[PDB]
RNA sequence: UUUACUUUGAAAAAAUUAGAGUGUUCAAAGCAGGCGGCUCGAAUAUAUUAGCAUGGAAUAAUAGAAUAGGACGU
RNA sequence: UCUGGUUGAUCCUGCCAGUUCAUAUGCUUGUCUCAAAGAUUAAGCCAUGCAUGUCUAAGUAUAAGCAAUUUAUACAGUGAAACUGCGAAUGGCUCAUUAAAUCAGUUAUCGUUUAUUUGAUAGUUCCUUUACUACAUGGUAUAACUGUGGUAAUUCUAGAGCUAAUACAUGCUAAUCUCGACCCUUUGGAAGAGAUGUAUUUAUUAGAAAUGUCUUCGGACUCUUUGAUGAUUCAUAAUAACUUUUCGAAUCGCAUGGCCUUGUGCUGGCGAUGGUUCAUUCAAAUUUCUGCCCUAUCAACUUUCGAUGGUAGGAUAGUGGCCUACCAUGGUUUCAACGGGUAACGGGGAAUAAGGGUUCGAUUCCGGAGAGGGAGCCUGAGAAACGGCUACCACAUCCAAGGAAGGCAGCAGGCGCGCAAAUUACCCAAUCCUAAUUCAGGGAGGUAGUGACAAUAAAUAACGAUACAGGGCCCA
């Protein structure tokens, strides 16, 4: 349950920014101030593809 | 946790204590003193669930701040002292000596003792090592400190301090042939003399004890502590003599 | 938070209930000692098989086996004293013979019919609830209360009672003031 | 910000661990006492327990030893002239243990001259190299306490093979 | 010979589980002491693996200067 | 799993029909004992109140406090406020994260810190300005208090005047032991020659044929001289320096005994609190070996930005790539590394079963982790604390718009729907914990209330008399 969908993830933004980090080292392999200081779709795409192919044909 | 704990579940407490699992949430938590805790007896758990002197904790702590209860010769006013193995406690309004020794159960026994006996106890040599400035001392099983030592006594062997003063009046070595009393595991509370030290270096050594009745068992070092010779007990012993 | 306390059914739901033969067995149970529902019949058809379970089990192991000797004794010597066992059968072979009926007639309510304290088990039953039976000095209102050899001789009406020699109960000082009256 | 805790790092097979709990102040670290030559300016640590360590941020004394001769003497650093682990505590003159520092020799000399009556023949007799340095005015020392820990600058002077190494080594 | 394997002994909290005694009025429960020395009373047990001590003759691996050799030169 | 059918009658293989626990819910619900109370993978959000304070004879009272008195002469009974000290790091809750991690059993510290408890432990005689406080030092100082004030507002506080200590900071006061010529021969005297704490940092050092003579028949004559562990550069000791450098009682109650050359002379009892180091106890941090569910249609992974190891340093309470510098090129893996999923806290345990197995375990005990989410810290023996502080993200309260204040996965009690479920109860009497403390405090805990959680026992009737009639029941 490291990354399933959590209830407000709104909320603990700052948890979600420690799992983006987890798995960007995690699956890396696949892919290959101080604050106590005082002073502070496709398928259309395609099907016309289809077309033009036709037509210039 | 962030540092030392402080209470005790009821069913976390030491089996032998004979507590009531109902009776409340928590038992005495022993404080930190001459004894461990788990090998330890606190003064409210002896007055009132053993001699019953005292109907609940409120009645205990009325009696320890009269200043009526000795352990070892001086006055104790802590409900949950530790008092342990081979501790003298005196009641002088009762005329009461007791000596804390374990029975065959594995509980510690109410044994009463004279007057006379009453005056010394035994205690185990823990360690034996020089102090600063050259002076050598003993440390014993209830954590006393003796200094000048005889130079004949070592580890493992037993001393007879004097409680008005302190002092090592006698000593027996840990040798074959020497009465032994066991003070942990499966066979506390049992009696015999030693017929063999198996020897294991960096590991438990073990011992071989036989009883009177020519049963033998074997037991971890740590639990064996020398009484006397055969025949002979420097202490009194309680019912049973550590039989079975 | 406090320790648990512990706590067990006494009885269990019979493997076919609706047998023919076992409504017609229990038919006859609760009518010749006077229960009230098939509950108490199970409840010691359980007590029974534990008993004869045990029974089974050490009578599997080697005679002269400690753990056969000790709690084969044991169990014997708590069948005897309840009367449920004979002091002639001390034997687990016997234990295994035992049935149901053996502990029915050790009720209270059975002893309180057969000592002729009443007229019938639902007499004797009526009897107990209201307070009308001691064993020893001591009042008992449970029908199910197990006699023992001891106790049998001891099943009395209570001091209190009307039928021990205390007062009338209500229902006959009020009669009689309204005659008197 | 220092941890010393080791479950960041992978583990011995390469995989990459989850984070078990937040930091605990019982594996903390904190920043190095880079002590440098100058007057002295030290300030204490309160460690765990109620102990105390002693940060020297800057030194420019210490006691050194004078083991053939079983002396010490209290004398002026000088500089650091060599650093087994890293040159720029060379080039920035920091001082850590185990760095070859100069010091004074005056003290020494002056006991030495006090002791022997030279500037008997026999046991004044020292080593060559100990004696042109002394000619040259400073020593060769190592220094044998760690500055930033206990707020001292103790060292020792180099001798024989020790010695024979560091002259190779410059 | 060593190991595996197997025997015994420690160890493996308490509660829970099994078991012993006990007229909580019965029961589910709870509980350890009685009489004036009595040879009276929970006697207790339980845990696959890993580590520790220990007795083993088979079985399966593992070992041997085991039943070896003795002719020449300047 | 059994039972009945598919034949004129059997056997085998098939078909058909009937055969506790968990969730939700319906109806009923008198008596005794006993006992529990999760759930939207929503560790989602929370109005209000409470849940942590604490004083003995024994640290500090001229409260302009109260009350006493033989009516007070430094004080003295009792004592708010404040300082000082201790505690608030325990308890209670929850299961989000976490898959050799936690955890279970078993090890180590010859690898480190440890308030407190218990036991031990510190005459250093002298050393020039003696120009000398120890019959006892300072403000290098303040609170409460008095008085003058700012702000809409908070457990906000400013300026001014006072005054204590177990706060803070300073600083002192004719010893003991070795030999001992000489006498004298012991209960000996002593000319004299010598010796002298801790703590901190480093260097160095130690730590391994008297088988006789005499005698009083006893005894004397010369020599010995560290300990421990399986194991140490261990314990301990010694030398030389070193230190913004420690400690080595300027504290308190009760009481008024003993010597005299009669002086408010000398001496002296039972306690409290402190203090150096060691040991012990309560602990903590690390640590050795073995053991986890699904996935190979995840086969290579780690190493650029530490991965495996060496040397040195830094940091740490301390070992260690824990970090840094320079070096090597290592480390794991079909005996499944690495990656993915987990409606994954682990265990003691619960259920079922004939046995093997299989499922469940948020949930009374133990261990771990967290306090809306990341990160960082002060104090302290102990916290990376959240009923402590600081920032950022998200929510959100008051405002006079300038600001100020937030964290129920603690106990009650609400929202999360428009459809639903325990009391915003009483008490510290028991159990235990905390404090300076027998006494104060405790939503810890207990008492009672409240949906038939799971369980135990068990009422709702029993015994008679009389009258009338001839059919009642069982199989097929
Ligand atoms: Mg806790
Ligand atoms: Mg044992
Ligand atoms: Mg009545
Ligand atoms: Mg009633
Ligand atoms: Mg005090
Ligand atoms: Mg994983
Ligand atoms: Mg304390
Ligand atoms: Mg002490
Ligand atoms: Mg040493
Ligand atoms: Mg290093
Ligand atoms: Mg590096
Ligand atoms: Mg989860
Ligand atoms: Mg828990
Ligand atoms: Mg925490
Ligand atoms: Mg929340
Ligand atoms: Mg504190
Ligand atoms: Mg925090
Ligand atoms: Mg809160
Ligand atoms: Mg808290
Ligand atoms: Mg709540
Ligand atoms: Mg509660």
């Amino acid at each position: 349950g490291t990354y399933r969908k959590r209830f407000n993830e709104k909320a603990r933004s700052g948890h979600m920014a420690k799992l983006k980090e987890l798995k960007r080292i995690r699956n890396k392999q696949f892919t290959r101030p101080n604050a106590n200081a005082e002073i502070l779709s496709r398928l259309k795409k395609k099907r016309l593809d289809k077309f033009i192919e036709h037509q210039l044909k | 946790a962030r540092g030392p704990k402080k209470h005790l579940k009821r069913l976390a407490a030491p089996h032998h204590w004979l507590l009531d699992k109902l009776s409340g949430c928590y038992a005495p938590r022993p404080s930190a003193g001459p004894h461990k805790l788990r090998e330890s007896l606190p003064l409210i758990v002896f007055l009132r669930n053993r001699l019953k002197y005292a109907l609940n904790g409120r009645e205990v702590k009325a009696i320890l701040m009269q200043r009526h209860v000795k352990v070892d010769g001086k006055v104790r006013t802590d409900t949950t002292y530790p008092a342990g193995f081979m501790d003298v406690i005196t009641l002088d309004a009762t005329n009461e000596n007791f000596r804390l020794v374990y029975d065959v159960k594995g509980r510690f026994a109410v044994h009463r003792i004279t007057d006379e006996e009453a005056s010394y106890k035994l205690g185990k040599v823990k360690k034996v090592q020089l102090g600063k400035k050259g002076v050598p001392y003993v440390v014993t099983h209830d954590g006393r400190t003796i200094r000048y030592p005889d130079p004949n006594i070592k580890v493992n062997d037993t001393v007879k301090i004097d409680l008005a003063s302190g002092k090592i009046t006698d000593f027996i070595k840990f040798d074959a042939g020497k009465l032994v009393y066991v003070t942990g595991g499966r066979n506390l509370g049992r009696i015999g003399t030693i017929v063999h030290k198996e020897r294991h270096d960096g590991g438990f050594d073990l011992v071989h004890i036989k009883d009177s009745l020519d049963n033998t068992f074997v037991t971890r070092l740590n639990n064996v502590f020398v009484i006397g010779e055969q025949g002979k007990p420097y202490i009194s012993l309680p019912k049973g003599k550590g039989i079975k | 938070p406090r320790a648990p306390r512990t706590y067990s059914k006494t009885y269990s739901t019979p493997k076919r209930p609706y047998e023919s033969s076992r409504l017609d067995a229990e038919l006859k149970l609760a009518g010749e000692f006077g229960l009230k529902n098939k509950k108490e019949i199970y409840r010691i058809s359980f007590q029974l098989s534990k008993i004869r379970r045990a029974a089974r089990d050490l009578l599997t192991r080697d005679e002269k086996d400690p753990k056969r000797l000790f709690e084969g004794n044991a169990l014997i010597r708590r069948l005897v004293r309840v009367g449920v066992l004979s002091e002639d059968k001390k034997k687990l072979d016997y234990v295994l013979a035992l049935k149901v009926e053996d502990f029915l007639e050790r009720r209270l309510q059975t002893q309180v019919y057969k000592l002729g304290l009443a007229k019938s088990v639902h007499h004797a039953r009526v009897l107990i609830t209201q307070r009308h039976i001691a064993v020893g000095k001591q009042i008992v209102n449970i029908p199910s209360f197990m006699v023992r050899l001891d106790s049998e001789k001891h099943i009395d009406f209570a001091p209190t009672s009307p039928f021990g020699g205390a007062r009338p109960g209500r229902v006959a000082r009020r009669n009689a003031a309204r005659k008197a009256e | 910000g220092i941890s010393r805790d080791s479950r960041h790092k992978r583990s011995a097979t390469g995989a990459k661990r989850a984070q078990f709990r937040k930091k605990r102040k019982f594996e903390l670290g904190r920043q190095p006492a880079n002590t440098k030559i100058g007057a002295k300016r030290i300030h204490s640590v309160r460690t765990r327990g109620g102990n105390k360590k002693y940060r020297a941020l800057r030194i420019e004394t210490g006691n050194f030893s004078w083991a053939s001769e079983g002396i010490s003497k209290k004398t002026r650093i000088a500089g650091v002239v060599y650093h087994p682990s890293n040159n720029e505590l060379v080039r920035t003159n920091t001082l850590t243990k185990a760095a070859i520092v100069q010091i004074d020799a005056t003290p020494f000399r002056q006991w030495f001259e006090a002791h022997y009556g030279q500037t008997r023949a026999a046991s004044a007799k020292i080593e060559s190299s100990v004696e042109s340095q002394f000619s040259a005015g400073r020593l060769y020392a190592c220094i044998s306490s760690r500055p930033g820990q206990s707020g001292r600058c103790d060292g020792y002077i180099l001798e024989g093979e020790e010695l024979a190494f560091y002259l190779r080594r410059l």
